């Protein structure tokens, strides 16, 4: 209640900025895969971009959405340059680590973790 | 007393007079003016007056603080605005130092002072990288000290000392990969706080 | 020390100034010789690094380590000098200006070095102040500023030396400033060796400095303070300070809260 | 206190006692504060501890070879400010800056007294009492300690 | 130090400076590695009298910073001042101005 | 023109960079720490600490050290007020258990009760 | 008569009395647009008036620099025009107004 | 004195030997498990008891500052010798 | 379980998994991936080696502070085998060669050494013995190596009756001898295939899939004597596979029908070499032996491993063999090979 | 036992040169140009 | 005070002789020949190189080398399990698990020092109240594996027994300063 906006008055232009950022990432994925000799395909990278947007897609605060857009623009900028390397852009896929299972039987069989 | 420092009440009085001067010149922004017993002048202002306060201190005739020494942030995660942004300024003309404080939270950015001092470019990049305080109108605001894909702002109090991820070479993928952190030692925190107070001058009143 | 409101003893202060100028000679040797190595000449690097090895031997004699000598402490100075150290420092410093003269003759009048450094990286005084350089680029561009003269901290206020000042703001003027700062550091080293005072080595406050080991093993309060300083440490009263020291590379500041 | 000692003489020394398998007594470092005596007289109510002698020779303990073994007898280890009365099972194993403290409750007694488990490197090292004025006040029993 | 006269003359002429006076190899003028034992002095406050810690407790002389004005505590012709008197201009060095 | 109405709960967990495991499957405890019963000093109370639930610390096969797997093990956070700690926990999105401050009860103390004429408070040893 | 200023990028700037005169008069003329109760107006009028008085009093450059104590006269000129720029910026702003917002009660409390 | 486990490996002065079925002996396979031969408990057991005259004896480690903190031991019990806590030196009052 | 073998610790690389394992072919090509997976999950890995310490240097990482114990061994030293296996829950046998040397032949390599390792493991009382055979190493095969692997499979079954026996197909991956072999066919004029590469069906399997299958086998409650067939998800004709390989390489593709008799002659000519031979008669026979259909045997699917397709994990192998012109080409620039069923 | 400490000699240490010292040598310009021209003329003849 | 490094006082005007001198300096490369002479003199000097494994570099009794646990002259270990060296250890490189011994003395059961974690600062040896842990003069103890630098109590006691003939002499030469 009665906070100061940073870019967006409400959620609509925040979603507009989100759509602009998503367009930029979607266009940049093929150039990234071509330039950095990535094992993945263009479809996998665009699906990963959609996955990141979806895992951030539950927040309804305009300031938080604007800050996520700003951080996404920074990440996109260092992907536009080759500041990020193959290792940095393949860290999004978690190809090495085994995911912890979501079921109580497995989480009971190994570890005392909830 | 050969083990105690001298006091210099003359420069304490000078800094007090200059604090009155700045506080009455800029009443719109100045919230507090204090002079420590170490003879350092601190001026705590509203975040809206960062640009006018820093411009006044950069080029006012009686307050030429044209050199910016330091720009840092302090995370105090118990106040409502958890970041205290601190500017240490140097006056070569009058051979003085001033400190200007403002506040921020995770969702309230502060106007950058790159138009006033150019060192504020990298200093505000470091503040954003280490604390997540965004800066308005900053040219190429981005990370400066963390890794390229690093997530989170590590100088915050709630960030762990060891971080959340660690890097190792993996021969299957032939890469340097990131894993969740698993220490073989588990850094031992030490409770090095005496249960007896040491300084009665700072004894807070009870709640 | 400023947060604790204590002062180191005069012998500790003079030792700290002596090793401050020793660090300044080390750092300016490193800067000048590695700058010349990046330009293309390596013989001054080898000569002045033999000299740098002698000064690292001085560090290894005054403390344990050659480089990371955890020696200057908030309680003044950790340990006193061994008995031959001042004479060996004098023997090093009386021959040191010849080495600076050899490097000066090798580089300064050399037309290749002049073409490589003159009118390169010219910084105006106003731009240096606005960019907040504050260390050597100010006096290379002509700004008369040195913290050891303007805001003196240790016995720098009672040593005598000159601050070299550039006039063109380029690499050549900065190189000349660093060489002249080496010479003035030699001058301060001579003054410190002459005026070293006979006092104690750390502030006689057992609640900040650890006591001597004999007193610790023979006294109750000394053992209690040794235990608490080496387990918990001294409590610094709350407050924030910004302490700036004229380090050889520039204004080195600590904002302590 | 001050930071130095003006004492240039020889310190006294007191022979130790064998008060039990729980409380190790190094009575040389006792400061003659009678806290254990007051506790064992009022709270524990055994009246076995006391002062024998006069002056600098005044000593705390039992005059005879007495086995001070009651319930609520580690609380003298708690309330002794010096290390005159220490815990024999917790002999030399850890230090307070090492120990992580977890505030928990007690079992094997239906009082449910509040305790602090002092662990270190994933190993339970000590059980201390907590302060709850409505359950156990400041102390716990020997079984839970 | 162990060089012939002809080689010393060649070195001095080629360097342009006298080298045997300030050669950078240490031979015998350094201190002996085995030193006599020291007897370090005790500093002040070893006085055994008139030496109470409360009279030299510099750590507890620190006070909280003095508030000049406050937006809460205070709730608020004269000359303009400066943070300090302006710094006097440096004098040129007399032993070597090198100007 | 510069004020907007936001009716959220100030969620910054998407900005903190913490993995979702250490956000959701985590329990913080907000408490004034208990007085260490080995000492009579009370200065280590009166500040509200926030700590995390303790995870597994196992034994290193090589050296016998205590190995860990969670980063939020030594995460003592200090707050001047319970409401500030609650707000910080809610803002970072951690489930919290908060327990009230346990002040010692004010007690009647009289030196003359040790020498009572008829009450049981008369002591037998000074 | 002065050959160099000694600071890189600072021009020699002959006839500095006229330049200081016009800078100080422009500063006064733009200070006339501030409110009368503006402390910035009062103090800057004091500073500019006394510096203009000493620049009218002293005709020699070296003695004028010694009186001004602002470094070289070219540094004084640069400081005067920067003060004029600050006067314009402070007319665009309105710093003499009351405080925009009180801080929270524990915002400047140390230690916590 | 070092001893040998039935598995074969040596036993340290804090007896910590790996069991028969413990896998952590491949670290000693083709290498060695080094044990300090000089057991301090035996070395201080074979030290003689010092006969002193006073009821209270002061102990260092054998030097003014090269030893341990100077402690005092009370030799009132005739049945047992007083051992200094830092060293392992034992003192007995010469009551004759 | 002994107390030091309890699997306590989340995840891997610093935890204990209780998979103390002696890996015998660890210095080779499948062995590095197996050791990588074991050290990743966090396990005591005993590596007996006979090559140089420099040749085992690449294995010295991927283990956390003494979790990898290297010790020398000789294949003719029963004491060395016994001291390798005497502290191990699990023994994994990956010993193999693609050729025969003066000291060791196919019979020794695939029969005598696995029998000695299994015998020493049985006498030391290890709990599991995983042995890597080959798919279609059944009996009466055209090549000596497959017959030797069949006989060694029988010998390991006789000595260690509950040994897990894993039979992968032709394993592909980085530094393999299948994809790199077909990509190194470019150094000659044409590609000499038998019957133009037709009537020869292969389903290659990924190294990470095989190593994950081996690790899941050494942790699996089942597989106490079972035989697994580790195959890829798609079966390709040899002609289509080589055409896909040269398409991903972007070099060229001119095939050449060559009868197996003279192709075995050329293989023997290449195998006459004191160094590691480029190809040999047994190699070309195993190239032109078709894979069998895995019908009743379990595989990666019920060992918990999804078989990664070659069309997915093929660019990380064949990008070395491209020129600069075609180096920055994606997956979609090459059409996938036709998959047969048969 | 008197206080023994690392101290300078009672008369102080000797002088230490610190200023720049260049030899300031070489032939004059006229002599070098004259010997060069003489070598040129002799070689030409 | 201050001085100039490149500013010139007035000018030396223009003269035929000075012009000829500058012309000869430019044409005949006089400063280049001077630099040649300087490095020629350095050629004819004596090198400062020592024959390394036979002539070691000089050191001091204060030198911080390899860690060691010392003993009393009776043979009893000096360490009394007081843990304040690991309390002061700025790298947390020491682990000091301890228990009462068979004779009831306060001794250590685990004393580990991670030399790959230690910063070689001597804080442990200056904090130890009984001179138990020391940093002796051994610096040529480089190993071929990471594990050999993870010392335990047996390794530290072996180092103390190995280097006691030198550590005791260094402490004798040094203890009056500390
Ligand atoms: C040569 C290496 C093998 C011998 C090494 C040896 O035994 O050295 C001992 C010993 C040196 O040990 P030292 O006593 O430490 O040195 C004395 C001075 O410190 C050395 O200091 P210094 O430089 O003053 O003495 C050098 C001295 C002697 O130098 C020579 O004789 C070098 C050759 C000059 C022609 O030079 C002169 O006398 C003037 C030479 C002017 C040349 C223009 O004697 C020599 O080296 C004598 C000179 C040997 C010259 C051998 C030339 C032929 C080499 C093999 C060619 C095929
Ligand atoms: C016996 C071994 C002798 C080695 C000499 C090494 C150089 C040191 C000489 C001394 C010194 O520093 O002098 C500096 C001095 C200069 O010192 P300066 O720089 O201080 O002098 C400046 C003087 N004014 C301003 C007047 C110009 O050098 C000279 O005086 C002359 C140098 C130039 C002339 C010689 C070099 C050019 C010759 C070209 C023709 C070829 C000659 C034949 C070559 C045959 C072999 C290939
Ligand atoms: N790779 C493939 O395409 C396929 C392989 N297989 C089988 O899987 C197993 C592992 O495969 P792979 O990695 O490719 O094999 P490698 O070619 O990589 O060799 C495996 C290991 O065997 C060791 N070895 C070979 N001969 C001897 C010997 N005489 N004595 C001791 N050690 C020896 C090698 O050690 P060193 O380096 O010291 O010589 C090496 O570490 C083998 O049995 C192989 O036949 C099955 C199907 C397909
Ligand atoms: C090579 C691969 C590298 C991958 C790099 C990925 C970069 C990730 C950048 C992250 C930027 C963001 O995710 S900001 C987006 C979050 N925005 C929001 O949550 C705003 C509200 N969102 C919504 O309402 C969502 O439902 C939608 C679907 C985004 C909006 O659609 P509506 O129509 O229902
Ligand atoms: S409580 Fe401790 S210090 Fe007090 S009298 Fe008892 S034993 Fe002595
Ligand atoms: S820690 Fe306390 S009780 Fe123990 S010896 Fe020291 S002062 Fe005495
Ligand atoms: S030298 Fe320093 S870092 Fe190393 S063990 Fe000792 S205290 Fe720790
Ligand atoms: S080595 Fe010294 S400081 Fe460390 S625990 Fe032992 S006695 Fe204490
Ligand atoms: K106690
Ligand atoms: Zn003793």
């Amino acid at each position: 209640t009665s906070v100061k906006p940073i870019f967006s008055r409400d959620l609509n232009e925040a979603k507009r900025r989100v759509r602009e950022l998503y367009r930029a990432w979607y266009r940049e994925v093929p150039n990234t895969v071509h330039l950095m000799q990535l094992d993945i395909t263009v479809k996998q990278g665009r699906d990963k971009v959609r996955e990141m947007f979806m895992k951030n897609a539950h927040v309804t605060d305009p300031r938080v959405v604007d800050l996520l857009v700003i951080k996404g623009k920074m990440e996109l900028q260092e992907t536009i340059k080759v500041w990020k390397q193959r290792t940095h852009v393949m860290r999004f896929f978690h190809e090495t680590e085994t995911p912890r299972p979501k079921d109580f039987l497995s989480k009971f069989y190994m570890g005392h973790d909830p | 007393r050969p083990t105690v420092r001298p006091r210099s009440d003359v420069t304490h009085k000078q800094l007090s007079a200059f604090g009155e001067y700045v506080a009455e010149i800029l009443p719109k922004y100045v919230q507090q003016v204090q002079v420590s017993c170490l003879d350092e002048l601190e001026i705590c202002i509203h975040p809206d007056g960062v640009i006018p306060t820093l411009t006044f201190l950069r080029d006012h005739t009686n307050a030429q603080f044209k050199s910016l020494a330091d720009l840092t942030a302090v995370d105090v995660p118990t106040r409502q605005n958890r970041f205290e942004i601190v500017y240490n300024l140097l006056s070569l003309r009058f051979n003085s130092r001033i400190r200007v404080k403002t506040y921020a939270d995770e969702l309230t950015p502060i106007d950058s002072i790159v138009s006033v001092h150019i060192a504020a470019n990298w200093y505000e990049r470091e503040v954003w990288d280490m604390f997540g305080v965004f800066f308005f109108n900053h040219p190429d605001l981005r990370r400066i000290l963390t890794d390229y894909g690093f997530e989170g702002h590590p100088f915050r109090k709630d960030f762990p000392l060891t971080g959340y991820v660690e890097l190792r070479y993996d021969d299957e993928v032939k890469r340097v990969v990131a894993e969740p952190v698993e220490l073989a030692q588990e850094f031992r925190k030490f409770d090095l706080n005496s249960p007896w107070e040491a300084f009665p001058a700072y004894r807070q009143p009870p709640e | 020390e400023k947060l604790l409101n204590i002062q180191p003893p005069p012998r500790a202060q003079w030792i700290r100034v002596l090793f401050g100028e020793i660090t300044r000679i080390l750092n300016h040797i490193m800067a000048v010789t590695t700058h010349a190595l990046d330009i293309g000449a390596m013989t001054p690097f080898f000569w002045m690094f033999e000299e740098r090895e002698k000064m690292f031997e001085f560090y290894e004699r005054v403390s344990g380590a050659r480089m990371h000598a955890a020696y200057i402490r908030p309680g003044g100075v950790h340990q006193d000098l061994p008995l031959g150290l001042l004479d060996d420092i004098y023997e090093f410093s009386k021959n040191f200006s010849l080495r600076i003269d050899e490097v000066e003759e090798m580089l300064t009048n050399n037309r290749i070095w002049r073409n490589r450094t003159v009118d390169i990286g010219v910084v105006t005084a106003e731009d240096a102040l606005n960019y907040g350089f504050s260390g050597v680029m100010l006096r290379g561009s002509g700004i008369q500023w040195d913290l050891r003269k303007t805001q003196p901290y240790d016995v720098y206020d009672q040593v005598e030396f000159d601050v070299p000042i550039g006039s063109r703001g380029d690499c050549y003027d900065r190189y000349l400033c660093r060489v002249e700062e080496m010479r003035q550091s030699l001058r301060i080293i001579e003054q410190c060796l002459n005026k070293m005072p006979p006092g104690e080595i750390k502030v006689d406050d057992a609640k900040v400095s650890p006591p001597k080991r004999a007193e610790m093993k023979t006294s109750m309060e000394s053992l209690i303070h040794h235990f608490k300083l080496y387990t918990e440490g001294y409590q610094v009263p709350p407050g924030a300070t910004y302490t700036a020291i004229e380090a050889p590379k520039g204004e080195f500041g600590v904002y302590l809260v | 206190g001050s930071d130095r000692s003006r004492f240039l003489e020889g310190k006294r020394a007191v022979e130790d006692k064998n008060i039990g398998p729980l409380v190790k007594t190094i009575m040389t470092r006792c400061i003659q504060c009678t806290r254990c005596i007051r506790f064992a007289s009022e709270i524990a109510g055994v009246d076995d501890l006391g002062t024998t002698g006069r002056g600098n020779d005044m000593q705390v303990g039992t005059y005879i070879e007495k086995m001070f073994m009651s319930e609520l007898s580690g609380n003298v280890i708690d309330i002794c400010p010096v290390g005159a009365l220490t815990s024999k099972p917790y002999a030399f194993t850890a230090r307070p800056w090492e120990t992580r403290k977890t505030e928990s409750i007690d079992v094997m007694d239906a009082v449910g007294s509040n305790i602090v488990v002092s662990t270190r490197t994933g190993e339970v090292m000590r059980i201390l009492p907590r302060m709850h004025e409505d359950i156990n006040e400041e102390w716990i029993s020997d079984k839970t300690r | 130090a162990s060089a012939t006269r002809v080689i010393q003359k060649l070195r001095n002429w080629a360097s342009g400076q006298d080298l045997q006076a300030k050669l950078q190899l240490r031979y015998q003028e350094i201190a002996k590695r085995t030193q006599p034992p020291p007897k370090l002095p005790v500093g002040p406050s070893h006085k055994l009298s008139n030496n109470y810690y409360c009279t030299r407790d510099g750590r507890r002389e620190v006070v909280p910073p003095s508030i000049i004005m406050s937006s809460q505590k205070a709730l608020v012709e004269k000359k303009a001042v400066t943070p300090a008197p302006p710094m006097k201009r440096w004098e040129l060095s007399k032993d070597q101005p090198y100007l | 023109t510069q004020l907007i109405t936001v009716d959220e709960k100030l969620d910054i967990t998407t900005l903190t960079g913490v993995p979702e495991e250490h956000i959701k499957t985590r329990k913080v405890r907000i408490f004034v720490p208990a007085r260490n019963n080995m000492q009579s000093g009370v200065n280590n109370t009166k500040k509200w600490k926030m700590e995390f639930d303790t995870r597994e610390r196992w034994e290193n096969p090589l050296m016998g050290w205590a190995s860990t797997a969670d980063p939020l093990s030594n995460m003592v956070l200090t707050f001047s007020a319970k409401e500030d700690a609650i707000a910080f926990a809610e803002k970072n999105g951690w489930s919290y258990d908060v327990e009230e401050k346990k002040v010692p009860k004010p007690k009647s103390k009289s030196y003359g009760a040790n020498f009572s004429w008829n009450k049981r408070t008369r002591v037998s040893t000074k | 008569l002065k050959k160099t200023t000694g600071l890189v990028g600072l021009a020699v700037c002959d006839t500095p009395h006229e330049r200081l005169t016009i800078l100080y008069t422009k500063t006064l003329d733009i200070l006339k647009h501030f409110p009368k109760h503006a402390a910035y107006r009062k103090y800057t009028e004091q500073i500019t008036n006394e510096k203009l008085d000493m620049v009218k009093a002293e005709p020699d450059v070296k003695k004028l620099e010694a009186l001004l104590q602002g470094g070289e006269v070219e540094e004084v000129i640069l400081q005067a025009e920067k003060e004029l720029s600050l006067a314009r910026k402070m007319l665009k702003w309105k710093p003499w107004e009351p405080l925009v917002e009180e801080p929270p009660a524990n915002q400047w409390k140390w230690p916590i | 004195g070092v001893q040998v486990s039935p598995s074969g490996e040596k036993i340290t002065h804090t007896g910590q030997v790996y069991d028969e079925k413990d896998y952590r002996r491949v670290r000693f396979v083709d290498r060695q498990k080094e044990v300090n031969e000089n057991f301090a408990i035996d070395l201080i057991a074979q030290q003689p008891v010092n006969e002193v005259e006073h009821r209270i004896i002061a102990c260092d480690g054998g030097g003014g500052a090269l030893g341990h903190p100077k402690v005092y031991i009370n030799l009132d019990k005739e049945t047992k010798t007083g051992t200094c806590g830092y060293c392992g030196l034992q003192f007995k009052q010469h009551h004759h | 379980l002994h107390h030091a073998v309890i699997p306590h610790g989340k995840g891997g690389r610093s935890s204990v998994s209780g998979v103390v394992a002696t890996v015998f072919g660890a210095t080779g090509f499948l062995g590095r991936y197996v050791v990588n997976h074991l050290g990743r999950m966090g396990s005591q890995v005993i590596i007996p080696y006979r090559c140089d310490v420099y040749d085992i240097m690449h294995l010295r990482l991927m283990g956390d502070l003494g979790q990898l114990t290297f010790l020398e061994w000789d294949a003719r030293d029963k004491d060395s085998i016994r001291k390798a296996v005497q502290h191990s829950n699990v023994v994994i046998n990956l010993i193999g060669r693609e050729w025969e040397t003066r000291n060791f032949d196919f019979e020794d390599v695939f029969v005598n050494i696995p029998r000695a390792i299994a015998q020493a493991s049985k006498e030391a009382g290890v709990e599991r013995f995983i042995h890597v055979s080959h798919l279609n190493a059944s009996m009466k095969s055209s090549s000596k190596s497959l017959r030797s692997k069949a006989v060694g499979e029988k010998e390991v079954r006789s000595v260690f009756p509950e040994a897990i026996i894993i039979r992968p197909s032709d394993i592909f991956g980085r530094e393999d001898r299948f994809l790199n072999h077909f990509a190194n066919y470019r150094w000659f004029l044409a590609v000499p295939l038998v019957s133009l590469g037709f009537k020869t069906v292969k389903q290659p399997v990924y190294v990470a899939d095989v190593s994950k299958g081996i690790v899941n086998a050494t942790k699996d409650p089942d597989a106490v004597g079972k035989t697994f067939a580790f195959t890829g998800p798609n079966r390709y004709l040899l002609f289509h596979l080589v055409k896909y390989i040269f398409g991903m390489t972007h070099r060229t593709f001119i095939p050449y029908p060559l009868p197996l008799f003279v192709y075995s002659w050329i293989g023997k000519l290449f195998g006459l070499s004191p160094f590691e031979p480029w190809t040999t008669k047994d190699k070309v026979e195993r190239i032109h032996i078709s894979d069998v259909m895995p019908t009743d045997l379990p595989g990666l699917e019920d060992l918990g491993v999804q078989p990664t397709p070659l069309e997915l994990k093929s660019i990380e192998v064949l990008r070395r063999h491209r020129t600069y012109r075609w180096l920055s080409s994606e997956i979609e620039e090459t059409k996938p090979a036709k998959t047969v069923n048969y | 036992s008197k206080v023994k400490q690392d101290m300078p000699p009672p008369g102080g240490y000797g002088p230490i040169d610190y200023k720049r010292n260049l030899p300031r040598r070489g032939l004059s310009g006229y002599s070098m140009f004259a010997v060069g021209i003489g070598a040129l003329i002799f070689g030409y003849w | 005070t201050y001085k100039y490094v490149n500013k010139k006082e007035q000018e030396s005007e223009v003269d035929m002789k000075s012009a000829t001198d500058n012309a000869a300096r430019i044409l005949m490369w006089t400063e280049l020949i001077r630099g040649l002479g300087m490095t020629l003199s350095y050629l004819f000097r004596e090198p400062a190189t020592i024959n390394y494994p036979f002539e070691k570099g000089p050191l001091s009794p204060r030198f911080r080398g390899e860690h060691a646990l010392r003993r009393y002259p009776s043979g009893e270990e000096r360490c009394i399990a007081c843990k304040l060296c690991e309390a002061i250890c700025p790298a947390q490189a020491i682990t000091i698990e301890a228990e009462p011994r068979a004779d009831g003395s306060r001794r250590t059961t685990r004393y580990d020092i991670d030399m790959t974690k230690c910063i070689y600062c001597g804080f442990c040896q200056e904090a130890c109240p009984v001179d138990a842990i020391v940093e002796g003069p051994n610096f040529e103890f480089s190993t071929e594996t990471h594990e050999e630098l993870l010392y335990n109590k047996e390794k530290l006691l072996n180092n103390g027994d190995k280097w006691e003939a030198e550590i005791a002499a260094n402490i004798q030469a040094d203890y009056l300063y500390r």
